[PDB]
RNA sequence: AGGUUGACCUCGGAUCAGGUAGGAGGACCCGCUGAACUUAAGCAUAUCAAUAAGCGGAGGAAAAGAAACCAACAGGGAUUGCCCUAGUAACGGCGAGUGAAGCGGCAACAGCUCAAAUUUGAAAGCUGGCUUCGGCCCGCGUUGUAAUUUGGAGAGGAUGCUUU
């Protein structure tokens, strides 16, 4: 059980990867290449009113 | 009070009066049994400062133990291993003869709890102790808040676990740099220093 | 002095452990018993092992 | 027949309970010989009388113990079977009053300086 | 009656009245006792190891614990445990090796009881037995049970307000 199970990652690298994923989520070709069905989505990124 | 005078007289153990009393009492105790009940403490000041009270449930037992070192129970008194450059005559027991006396008195009276014990006399062969014991099942003991802690099951056989005064002295439970290895428990400290602590995000 | 207890240790005295319904279980229906009935005026029973 | 309900037994007193016990034991002793002599539906009946004897003995014992507890209601020493069982350590444990006894100096200190109810403004 | 009648002290008896101990479990805990294989070219220091086996004693935790402490600072402030101190100070044949602690951050925090005093204008204290539950008895105890005091103080005064 004293095998190394967890990985310690720099928080700066974690934040970098989260920002890169957020930037990639706004690219409509990347959504289709990742497999989402976004052909009927009116705009990317999709922002809905908070009153709803 | 008289007990101040008894304390200052008990400090002078080489005076003529104290040596005479110790001699006659050693004779009496050597012709009595090895373990026998004392009707009252022969050193009332020492018993009182160690916790004895003239209340039902407090018992005094007098005991003599053979003084000196110890010997390993090996055949013909010899070891068949690597040479140790020393004989079995010079091995020292790690607990006191006082602690041995408290254990034997507790085994004799298994229904009581050993509170403390004190030196009363000695000769070339024996050392003599008087042991204070408390009855946990006596109502006078159980109703008194100054002593009813001993009725709890965690204080069963303090003399067998080193929780008496001589046990603390032999375990070295003192504060400071001279007691670095033993102040919190020697084997516990060794296990703490020898454990390998591995964290998740190491 | 004899004992004069302030309370009985056993509140209810126990019933006879070996009474007659436990002593006699059933007779024997074998030909040995049936022969002994006519030739010996003897009845054969199966009884408790602890009964004399 | 021979299946005595416990609701009937809970109203009887000692002597007729012993009489019912005796007649059930007698009929059981007869029907064991009937069992070893022939095969029939009497095996259900011997089972019923065994359970009926058990019920009668249970009712008699319960009433005896209730009467003994009423007799020993106000006495200092009770029989060991009528004393509460708990565990051995629980029986040897200090009573609540002896555990809650405090010294008189402690009583004075807790009387004149207890734990107060307070709050700290932000 | 005095060759008698008793009081204490010590030691005994009882299937006396009431209780308690033993064994199990033993992963963790507190002690005692205690190796060798192994590693040092071999090997009596050493290392394995203050371990395994053996023995005694507890609990849901145990143990420790309110300084005869650390320090040498502008001083910290019971105990325990984690990180760090630190593979450091230090110890060690012919060297293989061994190896803490103060400070600092954190989890959690909690403080107290006796002996040594004359209540002396009143043993004020307590086990047990019987109770009509009001109490009454047999006793323990003055070779000291209550209240008071524990070093942070306290005892005595003075003083005027607060507290239950």
């Amino acid at each position: 059980i004293w095998r190394k199970w967890h990985v310690k990652i720099n928080q700066g690298q974690k934040r970098f990867a989260t920002a890169s994923a957020l930037a990639a989520s706004a690219v409509a070709p990347l959504l289709m290449a990742r497999g989402h069905q976004v052909s009927t989505v009116p705009e990317v990124p999709l922002v809905v009113d908070s009153a709803a | 009070g008289a007990l101040k005078y008894l304390e200052e007289l008990s400090k002078k153990k080489q005076s003529d009066v104290v040596r005479f009393l110790l001699r006659v009492r050693c004779w009496e105790y050597r012709q009595l049994n090895v373990i026998h009940r004392a009707s009252r403490p022969s050193r009332p000041d020492k018993a009182r400062r160690l916790g004895y009270k003239a209340k039902q449930g407090y018992v005094i037992y007098r005991v003599r133990v053979r003084r000196g070192g110890r010997k390993r129970p090996v055949p013909k008194g010899a070891t068949y291993g690597k040479p140790t450059n020393q004989g079995v005559n010079q091995l020292k027991y790690q607990r006191s003869l006082r602690a041995t006396a408290e254990e034997r008195v507790g085994r004799r009276c298994s229904n009581l709890r050993v509170l403390n014990s004190y030196w009363v006399n000695q000769d070339s062969t024996y050392k003599y102790y008087e042991v204070i014991l408390v009855d946990p099942n006596h109502k006078a003991i159980r109703r008194d808040p100054r002593i009813n802690w001993i009725c709890n099951p965690v204080h069963k056989h303090r003399e067998c676990r080193g929780l008496t005064s001589t046990g603390k002295k032999s375990r070295g439970l003192n504060k400071g740099h001279r007691f670095n290895k033993t102040r919190a428990g020697r084997r516990k400290t060794w296990k703490r220093h020898n454990t390998l602590s591995l964290w998740r995000y190491r | 002095l004899s004992r004069a207890p302030k309370y009985p240790r056993k509140s209810i005295p126990h019933e006879p452990r070996l009474d007659e319904h436990k002593i006699i279980i059933h007779p024997l229906n074998t030909e040995g018993a049936l022969k002994k009935i006519e030739e010996q005026n003897t009845l054969v029973f199966i009884v408790d092992v602890k009964a004399n | 027949n021979g299946k005595v309900k416990a609701g009937q037994l809970w109203s009887k007193n000692k002597e007729e309970l012993t009489k019912i016990l005796g007649e059930l034991k007698t009929e059981l002793s007869q029907l064991r010989i009937q069992k070893i002599s022939s095969s029939g539906a009497k095996l259900n009946k011997i089972h019923d009388l065994r359970k009926s004897i058990a019920r009668v003995l249970t009712v008699i014992n319960a009433k005896q113990r209730a009467q003994l507890r009423l007799f020993y209601k106000n006495k200092k020493y009770l029989p060991l079977d009528l004393r509460p069982k708990l565990t051995r350590a629980l029986r040897r444990r200090l009573s609540k009053e002896d555990a809650s006894r405090v010294l008189e100096k402690t009583k004075k200190r807790l009387t004149h300086f207890p734990q107060r109810k307070y709050a700290v403004k932000a």
